[PDB]
């Protein structure tokens, strides 16, 4: 029971075994484990040959929810403005509980300015998030080295708008004026311009330049360590026997 | 010996690679070692034990493992040596003496695979200011693999006097 | 307020002058409401550089938004959050921009 | 074309001084039953070839299993970065037309500096000229 | 040919369930939002929208209710009224659940 069990691990991938209960239904139902295995082995290769060249990226989060569940990836905003202001207000429970770990944010994840924030997320290599203005994110998306992302939806609508002072008269033909434009995509073109045609980065034209190569040896290192839980196994075994000497 | 030797060579590795920043900057030499970056303006400092906080305890354990190394390998001589205070139950302990330099380089080529291991992954942080378009190994290190090799071929011919 | 995409000097606006040393988005939407609206305009930078907030003693505007609530401006065609409090003081017009907060993170590349 | 190189081509060249000095480790291991004799039935391990000394069930039978087991992933992983070689490769295709230019940013693409070529993409109003023209403004 | 525009949004609904995803179908956001809420919940959002489009409370022109109504809207949205609302009437009334959404088991190894 103890001499084909190697001749079970015999019988795992490769190495033909030497005992061969000729013709019963060992050697069938031997053969039929046998069979099995190497459907496991094939189906290993064939996946594993996927994940090296496709090569897609999968984002961590997608929503704020996911950053209130989680706190491995640190996640601020700036050190004033309203934006902590909002979170500082908004009564749903989701934005209340960022705002119960921002404040219980130690070290202080607001930073001093927007820019800072930028390289802030760079530097922490992807364990600090931080939360700005969606316009404004779509612009720094696009500008080199284009490392940081905008993930998921708005959390809220927000609008910027033409301003007149209160009671002129300029403001109702520039009601007319921005609500013709809207229309005809007269912003949308300009959004086209300043912010993909002045943007340092295509992000579909980066999205086509994305082709790697040869396996590191990174994978493999650690595998040695049931090699050497193996050799450690090869002493212990041995020095029993020498007890059985 | 032979392989004692080529050993703490790795030890006392002065360039582990060559450092290129020849950038059109301007041109740039560095020499870092093991431990030691020495660099050429000729300077040498240290710079060991660089980021980030869990390559650092990689770390830990690879000074460990780098000891371990060459303490096994002290232990091969001491156990031949009193087979020459019998030369002037013996196999007992000569047996004995080769699974210690064997153990040691096991313990020691992770230790050298660890720390290529911590070569590789801080090249690709390109490290803070030293990030070279070298990366050509050693020359010692090189070396401390056919430490390896000779405490194999040392291993060999011992137990070939345990079979008789 | 100079605010890149928004409204951004000229790399040469030491060599140009007048309004044409500016650039950005809103630049070129201050140009679509002169084609719109048909007037002369005069693109100036507030002082302060602040978007426009009420002081809690002296309850004073600052920023554009004190150029506009004490005549100094006449229109602000630049990115300001319409609010409640700003609404009371000037009129808005509609919002031209739809947006909020956003999650910006860095891309992955990490194994 | 390269030649003995593209031989080495998915497997990096620290993985080959590895793929050995990790095969060099079992060699006394499968002495450590009781040298050379079973050196080769580690080769005879290595991928195929059952081996006919086989010292039936004790710890080397089992660890010299193990580095047999290791040994069976590598090849598979040969075989799966070699094809994702020549998939990227044969995928590569070559520019065909303009839109291929415009559609891609990884070659560059210009014209003169000045002249009626440079103008035409100034003044053509199909988008696909406009997108160029859109790239080398911002070249 | 032959045409994919469909005479009601319910015949669009079941025309992308009919024909197992290889029709698709362009309807307004928040609709979207409904819909995918709704069971079976077979169809879904993607992408960012395409512009931005805005209901707004209409008075009559020259009707002096509308500046009240015009400091409610942004009181309300300013404290997220909507949004509680917009969570009850998507989400707390949808048939489906918020966090559903979170169950669309990713990229995975070897089913
Ligand atoms: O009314 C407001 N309008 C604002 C408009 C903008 C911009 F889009 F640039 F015009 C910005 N920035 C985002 C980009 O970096 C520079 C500052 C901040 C604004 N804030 C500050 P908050 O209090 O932190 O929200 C307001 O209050
Ligand atoms: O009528 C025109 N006939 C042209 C004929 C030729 C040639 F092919 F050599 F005959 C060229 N060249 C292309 C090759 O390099 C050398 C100059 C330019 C021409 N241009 C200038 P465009 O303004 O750039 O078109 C005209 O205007």
């Amino acid at each position: 029971i103890f001499n084909s069990l190697w001749f079970s691990l015999g019988a795992f991938m490769q190495q033909g075994c030497d005992i061969s209960p000729r013709s019963l239904s060992g050697r069938i139902v031997g053969g039929v484990w046998w069979f099995f295995t190497l459907i496991i082995i094939s189906s290993y290769t064939a996946n594993l040959a996927a994940f090296l060249t496709v090569e897609r990226m999968v984002s961590p989060i997608e929503s704020a929810e996911d950053l209130s569940k989680q706190t491995e990836i640190a996640y601020g905003t700036l050190d004033s403005g309203s934006t902590k202001e909002f979170f500082r207000r908004s009564k749903i429970a989701v934005f209340d509980k960022m705002w119960t770990y921002m404040r219980s944010a130690e070290p202080s994840v607001f930073v001093r300015t927007t820019a800072e924030g930028v390289a802030r997320v760079r530097k922490s290599k992807g364990k600090y998030a931080y939360l700005l203005e969606s316009t404004m994110n779509e612009y720094i998306e696009q500008r080199k080295p284009c490392d940081t992302m905008k993930v998921g939806g708005n959390l809220d609508s927000k609008g910027y708008g033409i301003a007149t002072p209160k009671g002129s008269s300029l403001g109702t033909p520039v009601n007319l004026a921005v609500l013709k434009l809207s229309e005809q995509g007269v912003l949308d073109k300009l959004k086209n311009k300043w912010w993909y045609d002045k943007g340092e980065c295509g992000a579909k034209d980066s999205g086509s330049k994305e082709k790697t190569s040869a396996l590191s040896l990174s994978n493999v290192a650690g595998v040695f360590y049931i090699l050497v839980g193996g050799l450690g196994l090869a002493m212990l075994v041995a020095l029993i026997e020498f007890c059985y000497k | 010996l032979l392989a004692l030797l080529f050993a703490t060579t790795a030890f006392l590795t002065t360039y582990w690679c060559q450092g290129t920043q020849r950038v059109p900057f301007q041109l740039r030499r560095f020499h870092t070692g093991i431990w030691y970056s020495c660099e050429e303006g000729e300077k040498c400092r240290s710079f060991i034990d660089l980021a980030p906080a869990s390559e650092k305890g990689v770390l830990w354990l690879s000074v460990v493992s780098e000891v371990l190394y060459i303490l096994l390998l002290v232990v091969g001589f001491s156990l031949m040596c009193l087979e020459l205070l019998h030369s002037s139950d013996g196999l007992k302990l000569n047996a004995f003496a080769a699974v210690f330099t064997v153990l040691s380089g096991l313990l020691g080529m992770v230790a050298h695979m660890m720390y290529t291991q911590v070569f590789q992954v801080t090249v690709s942080l390109g490290p803070e200011d030293w990030r070279p378009h070298s990366w050509d190994y050693g020359w010692s290190f090189c070396l401390a693999w056919g430490s390896f090799t000779c405490c194999m071929a040392a291993s060999v011919t011992t137990l070939n006097s345990y079979t008789k | 307020i100079l605010e890149s995409p928004y409204v951004m000097m000229k790399k040469n606006h030491e060599m140009l002058e007048g309004n044409e040393r500016y650039e950005g988005y809103c630049v070129d939407l201050a140009a679509e409401i002169a084609k719109h609206c048909g007037f002369k305009y005069k693109l100036t930078i507030v002082g302060d550089g602040k978007y426009g907030a009420r002081d809690a003693d002296t309850k004073i505007w600052n920023g554009m938004v004190g150029e506009l609530v004490y005549g100094k401006a006449d229109i602000a065609i630049a990115p300001l959050t319409i609010t409640l409090v700003r609404e009371e003081v000037i009129d808005f017009s509609k919002p031209f921009m739809s947006l909020g907060i956003s999650i910006m993170i860095k891309k992955p590349q990490k194994s | 074309k390269p030649g003995v190189f593209s031989f080495l081509d998915p497997l990096a060249y620290e993985i080959w001084m590895c793929i050995v000095f990790a095969y060099i480790g079992v060699s006394v291991v499968l002495f450590l039953v009781s040298i050379f004799n079973s050196l080769w039935f580690s080769l005879g391990a290595f991928m195929q070839q059952g081996c006919d000394i086989s010292p039936r069930s004790l710890s080397g039978r089992i660890v010299g299993g193990v580095w047999w087991f290791f040994t069976l992933i590598i090849i598979s992983s040969y075989t799966a970065n070699l094809a994702a070689f020549l998939t990227v490769e044969r995928m590569v295709s070559p520019i065909e037309s303009a839109e291929d230019l415009s559609k891609q940013t990884e070659i560059a693409y210009g014209t003169l500096d000045s002249g009626s070529t440079k103008e035409f993409f100034r003044r053509s109003k199909i988008a696909v000229f406009d997108k160029m023209w859109t790239y080398m403004r911002s070249a």
